């Protein structure tokens, strides 16, 4: 588990961050109850920010997942599947309808907060590319999001 | 790789056991034409078939003709030429011969004789005591040489079935046996047919005649039936070939393979 | 397999039918016990015909005197005593297969059930496969079309396609199963098996109706998605049969549906190149199709769909045969859906022929153009940039676009450097021209 | 584990078995059969491949319970 | 190689019979090929001259190619064991080659009990380098199938001591 939360932290790869953190859940199997839970959770977010949350609904149906679902675990699916819709706002959505869940700093809110911003990017190129120039309150209509935000997102990219 | 694709036409010159041909043929060629599915959906193709019939109709044949729908590189290889030493170490052999066989992948590795001697002397059994089973082993577990990227088989051309190791019978072993024996009457007449196609004489088409004196004699002494009818005529320095010649060919092998049997 | 030690051929002919006699109607154990024990004796002496020769007998006896589940315990022991011998086995599940076939019944489909248990013990490519897919493919019949049985056929198939096959046999049956794969409307699976047996062509040279039902299978699979390159692709691949077997409707129907389909795909340079190979057909000018495809293939026109629906649209109401037209657009749903592929097609075309005519042109009338409003032909617009295919950059609040890379100054005076050079070499070469034959012209 | 896992391996394959052979097998050979996995029949790996990694490519030394 | 044998059929006898077998399947292959060749049987090639020493066998391998007036190579069979790795089989290749490039030959290899092993397999030893001699020898039986020329004619005393590999019909058969 802490292998895995340092090659998270890397932010290098994170497929053998999920390599370790099903290998601590492995061992965590109905052993310690809080340490499993733990890994499971960085195994799915690391899986997630693989930008594949394809296999995240065959990981969650595994019969070891169901062993061990939990508010939080339900809260990394739709996270999970929030990505799947390419939604920041869903994003947002999961985040505050289990906050206190996912609220930890170490390598939860910290990687939660870096893919929102990674979706927010993505979101901005993806739909800037036509516009010569275009005026920000379209694009913030078209994001789905208010002014002040969307601007200060769009500066800290071309700072 | 000594033997080639080229002259792959014997499928008419077998002539018997048309029916056995053809089985084989089922068995082998689909692997060997597109082993693809075979991984595509996650099954393991055969890696070859064992013959029957020691001395009787041309295994060899059958290795070669076969391959007329396979357009494939038949290779006649030893396993005394393989085995070499009695070590372990003796896969080094099997290994470069399969690197040739994959170098030139349509290919199929005829064996010449594994069950040395099957009728008779040693077998498995006796003499070399699991020298001949350990160096089988190896090609067993060579099935992983990629079968589906690599359009490799191996023909086991053994004389009798009898030794023949029953732990090399099961699943992902040899598998496939194919029943070989001395022709039948209809597959003797063929086989002569077939034999006096080359020979242009006057003669005639008794061969059941000549069948019922011939009864049991393997393709390989039927065609020196007629090599020795061929022999009595040009003799007698007589441009043709009656069926007294046949007669005299036919007692004349019947006479030397009774005594030296 | 192994040398038969006794044989018993006499003993079973002197007493096989003198046991049916004793049991004509079957009432009789004892009688299949010393039978039995018999094949167990000819067993232990290795014997084959003997052995095979008695199971067909019993399971004739059985045949006679009717009784199903008798049948099924004896055959399941039969099958299951200590495997008995591979031949003996293959026959008497050959001559179960023989008889399943001719008695309707209720519980037939118990009976094969119970023997594809006896078969799926392995032994599969080896002793007789061909009985037990003809035992799946007389249960699809049996149960006249389900999801379940569609789904055996579909995990059955696969050991027997790879191992022996048949050119006609095997082929048909997978074209039995995906049409129940069709049924079942499964997408995934029915795609992958069409795809894995498509490899194996180089027999649809001599077929009677095997290729185009095999495509006419496939082309709902493929269309029901997003298909529509594959669609013109394999309705030529049918378009192409009738031309070794001229039948006229089907003929101009296949080519309705493959001129529609061709130019419905979405651009490309291989779509391109099959639009220009199929124009010129010589065969093709007889159908208003030829002028649609005249019309809408080339030449940069203005495709006002709604000018369209009337102008080249009589084949949605009544053409020559008018057939694959009413199944593309004249259905409710798929129609209506194909009409909208049509619809925004036509869109992206005239956007692609715009792009390499016109610079810069006014929001409004790119708008009326496109047949849509402002913020549509916007949307559009960014999904064929954000595609890459067009390099288009749009001023959103003065609504105006350009289409011409910015020019960096290096290229630009290399451009007009190579003008100069052409003009240079066009002095050279009107110098010599104008010198020639001034001395042509005052040879006087 | 470099391969995760063996490319997500089964859980009944564990190394205990074919690892405690006492039979050499150096580091390089230690990949070959990791590699050796390569049987894509299914998307996993099970025990019997590693079992025909060890088996292929092996020399037969045992008899350590006369040493002790 | 000797460029050519003079010794006569005359001066040897006693086995007759046997002689006149041997010079039908060879020397009429020789003189009288044509009749082969329109008769449409091939004729065999390998003939395996088995007895104890001074029976004869190299006298009448060298009249019979006198007969036949064609090109005769030697082959000293029991010092082709040679340490250097295919040595034999360059020998045998060689050798083949020449009998090829110079009309149809007869190439009579002797000490055949000493070329082949009947696969006696022991801890002493086990012909392992030789099986490689004894294989490329096979494999040059068949080269000159087509246009039947070049006769193999191996001597040695006790025929039995041979594998059964080298005895078939396009092979060695001819046993006498
Ligand atoms: N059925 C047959 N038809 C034609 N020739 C045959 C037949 N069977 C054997 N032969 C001849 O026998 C020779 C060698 O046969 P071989 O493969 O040694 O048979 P086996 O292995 O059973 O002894 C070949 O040259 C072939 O011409
Ligand atoms: N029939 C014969 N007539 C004359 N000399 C013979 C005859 N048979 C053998 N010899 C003598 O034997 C010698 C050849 O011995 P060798 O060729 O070694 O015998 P083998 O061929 O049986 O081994 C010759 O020098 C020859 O003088």
């Amino acid at each position: 588990m802490q292998s895995g939360i340092i090659h998270a932290a890397e932010e290098k790869d994170w497929k053998t961050a999920y390599s370790y953190f099903y290998e601590a859940f492995e061992g965590y199997d109905s052993i310690d109850s809080p340490k499993a839970i733990t890994s499971l959770k960085y195994m799915l977010l690391c899986k997630i920010m693989l930008n594949t949350p394809e296999d995240v609904q065959a990981l969650v149906s595994g019969k070891l997942a169901l062993r061990y679902a939990g508010r939080q675990t339900e809260a990394l699916k739709c996270v999970a599947q929030a990505s799947k819709n390419r939604s920041l706002a869903d994003f947002e959505k999961a985040l505050t309808d289990y906050r206190a869940e996912l609220r930890d700093d170490p390598i939860i809110s910290t990687h939660l907060a870096k893919l929102y911003d990674n979706l927010l990017e993505q979101n901005l190129i993806r739909v800037i590319e036509p516009f010569s120039r275009v005026q920000i309150e379209h694009i913030s209509s078209l994001i789905k999001l208010s002014k002040a935000d969307v601007e200060r997102k769009l500066s800290q990219m071309i700072l | 790789m000594s033997h080639e694709d080229p002259g792959n036409v014997s499928y008419s010159e077998i002539g018997g056991l048309s029916e056995q041909i053809r089985e084989l043929r089922e068995v082998i060629e689909l692997p060997l034409t597109n082993p693809e599915l075979f991984q595509r959906v996650g099954i393991i193709p055969p890696k070859g078939c064992l013959l029957y019939g020691p001395p009787g109709t041309g295994k060899t044949l059958l290795a070669r003709a076969v391959a007329s729908q396979l357009d494939c590189n038949f290779l006649k290889v030893v396993s005394s030429s393989i085995v070499d030493k009695y070590i372990g170490e003796s896969a080094r052999l099997i290994r470069e011969m399969f690197n040739y066989a994959r170098d030139h992948q349509p290919c199929i590795i005829f064996m010449d004789e594994i069950d040395a001697i099957g009728g008779r002397r040693f077998s498995e059994g006796t003499s070399a005591d699991r020298e001949i089973q350990r160096t089988l082993m190896e090609l067993l577990n060579q099935m992983d040489g990629f079968d589906t990227l690599h359009r490799v088989k191996m023909i086991m051309a053994t004389n009798r079935p009898d030794t023949l190791d029953p732990a090399l019978l099961r699943p992902g072993r040899l598998d496939r046996k194919i029943h070989i024996d001395l022709p039948n009457e209809q597959a003797r007449l063929d086989i002569l047919k077939i034999h006096a196609g080359p020979i242009t004489k006057h003669g005639e088409i008794d061969y059941e005649a000549i069948v019922k004196l011939s009864d049991g004699f393997n393709g390989a002494d039927l065609r020196n039936v007629c090599t020795e009818a061929g022999m009595f005529a040009i003799r007698a320095d007589h441009d043709f070939v009656v069926q007294e010649d046949f007669m005299k060919a036919v007692r004349k092998v019947a006479d030397s393979k009774k005594l030296e049997s | 397999i192994v040398k038969m030690e006794v044989d018993y051929s006499a003993t079973v002919d002197q007493r096989l039918p003198e046991c049916a006699k004793l049991a004509k109607e079957g009432r009789l154990q004892e009688v299949i016990e010393t039978l039995l024990s018999l094949e167990k004796q000819t067993r232990t002496a290795s014997d084959m015909v003997s052995t095979s020769r008695i199971l067909v007998a019993v399971v004739k006896m059985c045949y006679e005197a009717k009784e199903w589940d008798l049948l099924n315990e004896n055959i399941m022991l039969l099958s299951k005593r200590r495997s008995q011998l591979k031949q003996a086995v293959a026959k008497m599940v050959q001559q179960c297969c023989t008889y399943v076939e001719e008695i309707t019944d209720l519980p037939i489909k118990l009976r094969l059930i119970d023997t594809l248990r006896m078969v799926t013990e392995g032994k599969i490519y080896v002793e007789i496969e061909r009985a037990r897919l003809t035992k799946t493919l007389a249960t699809i019949k049996e149960q006249n079309g389900d999801v379940k049985e569609a789904a055996s056929i579909l995990q059955e198939l696969q050991v027997e396609t790879y191992g022996s096959m048949e050119k006609k046999e095997r082929v048909e049956f997978i074209l039995e199963q995906m049409r129940l794969c069709l049924a079942v409307k499964d997408y995934i699976r029915t795609q992958i098996i069409s795809k894995k047996i498509n490899t194996k062509f180089f027999q649809e040279e001599n077929t009677e109706k095997l290729k185009l039902k095999y495509y006419n299978l496939m082309i709902q699979l493929d269309q029901h998605e997003g298909s529509y390159l594959s669609i013109c692709k394999h309705y030529r691949a049918i378009y192409d049969t009738p031309c070794i077997q001229a039948e006229s409707e089907k003929w101009q129907q296949a080519l309705k549906s493959v001129v529609l389909y061709v130019i419905l795909a979405p651009f490309d340079n291989e779509q391109s190149d099959l639009v220009h190979r199929i124009s010129g057909d010589k065969k093709l000018e007889e159908i208003p199709k030829y002028k649609d495809l005249l019309k809408l293939f080339t030449t940069m026109e203005l495709m006002r769909w709604s000018t369209l629906v009337e102008d080249y649209g009589m084949e949605l109401r009544k053409g020559s045969l008018e057939s694959p037209a009413t199944d593309v657009f004249g259905s409710t749903e798929e129609g209506e859906k194909r009409w909208k592929d049509l619809k925004n097609r036509v869109v992206e075309h005239n956007i692609r022929i715009m792009a390499k005519y016109y610079t810069r042109i006014t929001m409004k009338r790119m708008a009326q153009l496109l047949d849509l409003s402002v913020d549509e032909s916007e949307a559009f617009l960014s999904n064929l940039v954000v595609n890459k295919t067009i390099f288009a950059k749009v001023d959103r609040l003065a609504g105006i676009i350009n289409f011409q890379r910015p020019k960096d100054p290096n290229n630009l005076l290399n451009d007009w450097s190579q003008k100069l050079n052409s003009l240079m070499s066009l002095v050279n070469k009107t110098t010599h021209l104008i010198a020639k034959e001034e001395m042509i012209h005052n040879l006087q | 584990s470099k391969m995760n896992l063996s490319e997500e391996v089964d859980l009944e394959d564990y190394v205990a078995r074919p690892d405690k052979i006492s039979g050499a097998d150096i580091n390089s050979i230690c990949q070959e059969s990791g590699m050796l996995a390569v049987r894509e029949n299914r998307y996993i790996v099970l025990a019997k491949d590693f079992e025909k990694a060890y088996k292929t490519v092996i020399k037969k030394d045992e008899q350590e319970h006369e040493f002790y | 190689v000797d460029e050519r044998p003079t010794e006569q059929y005359s001066d040897i006898g006693g086995l007759d019979k046997q002689i006149q077998e041997l010079v039908e399947a060879i020397v009429l292959p020789m003189n009288h090929k044509e009749k082969f060749e329109n008769l449409g049987i091939q004729p065999p090639k390998g003939v395996l001259m088995y007895g104890p020493p001074g029976t004869g066998k190299t006298l009448l391998a060298r009249a019979c190619a006198a007969q036949t007036k064609a090109t005769f190579l030697k082959l000293a069979g029991p010092q082709l064991v040679q340490m250097f790795i295919g040595d034999g089989a360059k020998l045998v290749r060689d050798a083949f080659a020449l009998a090829k490039e110079k009309a149809p030959s007869i190439i009579f290899i002797d000490e055949l009990d000493a070329i082949g092993t009947k696969r006696f397999d022991s801890e002493k030893a086990g012909d392992r380098e030789v099986q490689r001699t004894m294989l490329e020898l096979l494999n040059q039986l068949d080269g000159f199938q087509p246009n039947t020329q070049v006769k193999v004619i191996a001597a040695t005393n006790r025929v039995d001591i041979l594998d059964p590999a080298l005895l078939r019909s396009g092979r060695l058969d001819r046993k006498i």
